[PDB]
């Protein structure tokens, strides 16, 4: 929605971090010998509003260089936004393109893509699969902005979250949904019980050939206290450019940073431990030609149900 | 074409040159309507996989898993079935009979090694057990589990009759010595060991491939600072040392790709003629330069090796 | 009088080995569905593109042969908590095939095994097969009484086999099924093909398997003593186990290679008819077993 | 499963009809002077376990012409029995392919495709989306068999069949779902209250450009007695090629055929119809990238709701 896209853009951390990874790659691309023989192909997949175009501005007249910038967005409404600034304010610097990034058919190919395909557990608004397909049209020494991505994991307990969740029952679905889905939610009254722990990562571009975004994760959790596991909170890393970075794992959170608040994984029933004793998780990025879905299980201390087993209760559309 | 089958089923399991130049073929249908096995020999190398151009030719009752020379006359078969066979060639080697099938594992034979003397065999079967044979008596000697999961390789001991080499998904490398009461002895030194290769000079140092395509040197006297080199992508299904007095080691993998390599495990050799996984190789006795690859695609792919 | 079924590993033509089989008096056939040998390739070239039929066809038997005489078996080298990830992409690929292949040939039971503590991704794999389609199979975990590394001979100079009693170590393959089902959600369609080895371990461990929903009892061949006129029989020890399983109406499979001079299936029929007859009742109760019924209201209803 | 493809093989008046498309199509191609020069590039898309095949060899045999034959079939265990086949029996001649007929990238064009890809209500198995993924791989001039298509659709009442349904209700979803989604039924104890009349027809191949495979279609039936509707019955008529057909419409069904039963189309609450009165119904085939779905609703003598909004209830997957 319009108003969506307007509170992703009330986060100056987040665009004066994407600012600087563009011009830290303007100064490593075109040399100050180089600074009007080389424009640099600029483009933005999954634009909305421009923010990322602006920042990408920004950039180019702080880095002293020449940019030509695509602005590719499929949300039609939020073309519309972009093309009304591409006639009153941008001009032929920005070309507007209306389509999916996957389906793009490019004129020539990009120096540096930018993108922020990036949700609470980082590839769960599916940016592996989304850069995959815009992979082909990056020059075979371009950049990708970021360039690396990675989910982070850490045991929970709260028996006032896991209550919430089981407030979440609605009628003609499965009684026990609500548990077997992830929840964004501004973790509060909570507990952690074991330090946060990398989960998936992904680096773009990825010139492997059976590339594969599916994924298959073991996580042992050294616990102190006696406590009730109820889920996982999940969060995620993110290299833009080189030592620019933006995180929400609460160890290294970007000060300031609005966008995005932490993941909840759920368990059916709660788990107890003892001091001491190890909680082992074990996740799953799984995926069709249609969906891609999260699986997951605790092995340790004791066995649960494998949770959402075949995206059941919650698939991510492709 | 003698009075033996017509044709020869495409899966390739074993490539065995005796001591004049002659190659032993092990082949079984691991696909189709029917799921047995056949022996083949060939004077000519040079004319197989061609049944036609074979100087003798049978059909087991069931897949070939495994198999040796016993000798120059005598082969040792690993079946399916849960047999261990004793085929010998007759008078004039245009035949090839039967003369023990015995169904002593309760699994699929997957590995036979015969002993230094080669009046006795040792077999490693999916039944987790390992058996000591005596060829001539037609019986087993000694039943061993001493495992806790299937038996991936036997290997005898090149010049000790009661010593050889065992290897398991139990992840054990197991040194055997029949003199003791406790015949074994787990090899200290990570991934599941697939193939074992006695050195035949060193009778203390051996080889060993892994199911992630490493391929390590060990030295039985002071079992740390292993050296190893990752040769394949896949598991290695098998390593064969060149009859050369200073031997090069040939490995071959599920990566369907051959690599000849030298004392230092670094590689000389890489051959990507086959398209399927490679099952076997035999080094010439005649050229010591010249080893022969047989596969799943049906190929014999004879190799010179750059030396 | 015992619903009895061969397993093999080796089936070099299917009509005659089935035939085989049924001449020796089985019920049934736990068989391979592909070659157990035939490692498959789902991810490299250029093995990935194998040509020439993956197994034997579908139109070697009945329809009915398929849906009453035939047990699928799951391949050896399909490992899908391999520490290897390549075994692991492969053996998903491998273990979905093969489950798929059985479902479209409508076998009454797949059977898999657990011979290791963690088998959290075989589970996956399964439960994700149970959710994938209209099947309905049976499946059965081949599980042993004692696991192999337990009951391995004490002839390894510098690993010997402790003789401390270790009360829940003893009982670790009843944990393995209890997470492996606690994984798959309870789920109806997966039940225990029990292995019951060489020597009887404590009592204690066969009373963990009490209120298991076991299906098969797997005997191998290996377990027979000799009699004084040559025929395979077991211990009074093992013989008690059998009548437990006959009151729990499981399946009984013969496994391994012939030891004895069929024998084997006669002598659990001499077993199931020396049985104690069922007295009252035993005989009023046969079919009310395990059955859930409604507490009658007699004041609030008229009978 | 193995047994359903069975079931489809023992129906002779179906493969000896597809026999003699393909029979009369070999005649009308090759010129009995042209007999050995030119060999016909046959292509049986969706093979199954093969009856087609032969059946196309059957063809070859009695038009004495040469045809070089390809068997595409996506489902694997279907292959093996294919494959069994080719090494058996076929050789050569026939190349069997283990593709989907959309991803397939073949040798040469195809002088004729063959396929069986239709259900009850003839476009219900997705025939029209198959073939157009298929179609760039047919000579510029080459014929489908089958060519044309038709779906067909009655009024009809059965309190028997509309009680059938209610007793389909199901937990964990909507309580009036089972009156959203087509069922294959041997409709028996019932009535037909109007003449079927035809509803979707798709031509193969489909040489226009914006082809769009989604309908919208009204009828109008006129009853003369009183009743009350319960919902549609609905069947198909299929041009193979030229005057060679197979149908189950009641009043053309082709003798002796098993392979197809009507579908039945019920609605929510059933209607009272006059003597004299019109029943109208409104029919849509709908579909995005990837599911297709049947939408549906009277809007005389009364209007009822519409039917599976948005394939809410029941879509055929892509
Ligand atoms: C296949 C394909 N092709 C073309 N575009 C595509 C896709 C898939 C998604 N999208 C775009 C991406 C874009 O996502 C954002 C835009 C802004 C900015 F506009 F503020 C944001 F702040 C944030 C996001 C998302 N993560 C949180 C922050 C959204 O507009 C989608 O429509
Ligand atoms: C995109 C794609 N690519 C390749 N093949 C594809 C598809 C989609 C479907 N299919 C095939 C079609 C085939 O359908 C049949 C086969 C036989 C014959 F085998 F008996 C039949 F009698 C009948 C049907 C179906 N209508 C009733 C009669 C089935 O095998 C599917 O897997």
């Amino acid at each position: 929605e319009s108003q969506t896209y307007e509170v992703f853009e009330k986060d100056p951390i987040k665009y004066s971090q994407y600012q600087q990874a563009i011009y830290k790659c303007l100064l490593d691309r075109v040399p100050e010998e180089e600074k009007d023989t080389n424009v640099q192909v600029l483009m933005v997949l999954g634009a909305g509003r421009g923010p990322l175009v602006n920042a990408s501005l920004r950039a180019a007249k702080q880095a002293d260089r020449r940019i030509k910038l695509y602005a590719v967005e499929k949300n039609p409404n939020a073309v519309v936004t972009l093309e009304n600034w591409q006639f009153e304010e941008w001009g032929s610097q920005v070309t507007v393109v209306s389509s999916d990034m996957r389906e793009w058919v490019a004129p020539e190919k990009a120096d540096i893509i930018v993108s922020e395909l990036l949700g609470s557990f980082a590839d769960n608004e599916l940016s592996p699969e989304c850069l995959d397909g815009a992979q082909h049209f990056l020059k075979d020494d371009g950049v990708s902005i970021p360039g690396e991505y990675t989910s982070f994991l850490a045991p929970i307990s709260s028996s006032k979250l896991y209550n919430e969740v089981r407030a979440c029952r609605e009628k003609d679905r499965d009684p026990e949904a609500q548990f077997e889905m992830p929840y964004v939610v501004r973790l509060h009254n909570f507990h952690q019980l074991s330090a946060p722990q990398p989960c998936f990562t992904f680096s773009h571009p990825n010139r492997d050939p059976m590339i594969d975004n599916n994924r298959y994760c073991t996580l042992e959790f050294p616990v102190e206290v006696n406590t009730v596991l109820h889920g996982f909170a999940g969060y995620f890393e993110t290299v833009l450019y080189q030592d620019i970075t933006l995180s929400i794992r609460p160890e290294t959170h970007s000060p300031g940073m609005f966008s995005w608040f932490p993941i909840l994984f759920p368990i059916k029933q709660p788990i107890t431990v003892r001091e001491g004793q190890t909680i082992c998780v074990r996740f799953w990025r799984c995926s069709n030609s249609k969906k891609v879905w999260y699986e997951w299980a605790v092995t340790a201390p004791v066995c649960s149900a494998i949770h959402n087993p075949t995206g059941r209760s919650y698939t991510i559309g492709l | 074409p003698p009075n033996a089958p017509a044709c020869m089923e495409r899966q390739l399991e074993a490539a065995r040159y005796r001591s004049d130049g002659a190659l032993l073929l092990g082949a079984s249908s691991l696909s189709g309507r029917c799921w047995a096995g056949s022996l083949w020999l060939f004077k000519d190398p040079c004319a197989a996989p061609n049944e036609g151009f074979c100087s003798a030719g049978v059909q087991t009752e069931a897949g070939v898993a495994d198999l040796t020379w016993v000798g120059e006359r005598g082969i040792l078969v690993a079946s399916d079935s849960g047999a261990v066979e004793l085929w010998e060639l007759d008078e004039n080697e245009t035949l090839i009979v039967s003369k023990f099938c015995k169904y002593e594992h309760d699994d699929i034979v997957s590995t036979v090694s015969v002993l230094s003397s080669g009046t006795q065999a040792v077999s490693g079967s999916k039944d987790i057990c390992i058996k000591v044979w005596d060829l001539a008596q037609q019986v087993v000697l000694s039943s061993y589990r001493a495992h806790a999961a299937q038996v991936t390789c036997v290997a005898a001991s090149p010049h000790k009759d009661s010593v050889f080499l065992s290897c398991s998904e139990d992840n054990r490398i197991l040194l055997w010595d029949t003199r003791c009461p406790k015949p074994a002895s787990q090899i200290g030194c990570g991934y599941l060991p697939t193939s074992l290769a006695w050195h035949p000079q060193q009778s203390e140092v051996f080889v060993f491939g892994d199911e992630n395509g490493t391929v390590s040197l060990v030295d039985t006297k002071s079992t740390s600072c292993v050296l190893s080199s990752a040769v394949h992508s896949q598991c290695v299904t098998g390593l064969v040392f060149s009859p050369h007095s200073v031997p090069f080691l040939a490995s071959l993998s599920e990566d369907c790709s051959l690599a000849v390599l030298d004392s230092s495990l670094s590689e000389l050799f890489r051959s990507q003629a086959h398209r399927d996984f490679v099952r076997d190789a035999t080094w010439s006795p005649l050229n010591h330069s010249l080893l022969t690859t047989v596969g799943w695609d049906h190929q014999v792919v004879h190799h010179v090796v750059p030396t | 009088r015992v619903s009895s079924g061969r397993d093999l590993n080796c089936v070099p033509e299917i009509a005659d080995t089935l035939g085989a089989v049924a001449k020796q008096g089985f019920d049934f056939l736990c068989m391979p569905v592909f070659h157990p040998r035939f490692k498959r390739e789902f991810i490299q070239e250029p093995a990935k593109n194998r040509p020439g039929p993956q197994t034997r066809s579908d139109l070697l038997l009945s329809g009915r042969d398929w849906n009453t005489l035939i047990v699928g078996k799951l391949s050896p080298w399909i490992r899908p908590d391999s520490k290897v990830e390549k075994i692991r992409r492969n053996s998903e690929a491998a273990m979905l095939q093969e489950l798929n292949f059985g479902a479209y040939l409508g076998l009454p039971a797949f059977l898999l095994p657990l011979n290791q503590e963690d088998n959290t991704n075989l589970a996956r794999v399964l439960t994700n097969h149970i959710h994938t389609g209209h099947h309905s199979s049976m499946f059965w975990m081949r599980v042993p009484l004692v696991a192999p590394e337990d009951l391995r001979d004490d002839i390894i100079e510098n690993a010997p086999t402790t003789h401390t009693e270790e009360y829940s170590g003893e009982e670790k393959t009843w944990m393995w099924w209890h997470n492996f089902r606690t994984l798959c959600d309870y789920s109806k369609r997966i039940a225990v093909a029990l292995e019951i080895g060489a020597d009887l371990p404590s009592n204690h461990v066969i009373d963990r398997w009490l209120g298991e929903p076991i299906k098969a009892a797997i005997l191998p061949t290996s377990i027979f003593l000799t009699n004084k006129k040559g025929f395979p029989v077991l211990s009074k020890m093992h013989q008690r186990l059998i009548f437990r399983l006959l009151k729990l109406e499981v399946q009984f499979i013969i496994t391994g290679t012939n030891h004895h001079s069929c024998s084997y299936l006669q002598y659990l029929e001499y077993l199931s008819q020396n049985r104690p007859p069922p007295n009252a009742y035993e005989l009023f109760a046969k079919g009310y077993e395990d059955y859930l019924q409604s507490p009658l209201q007699p004041l609030m209803d008229n009978l």
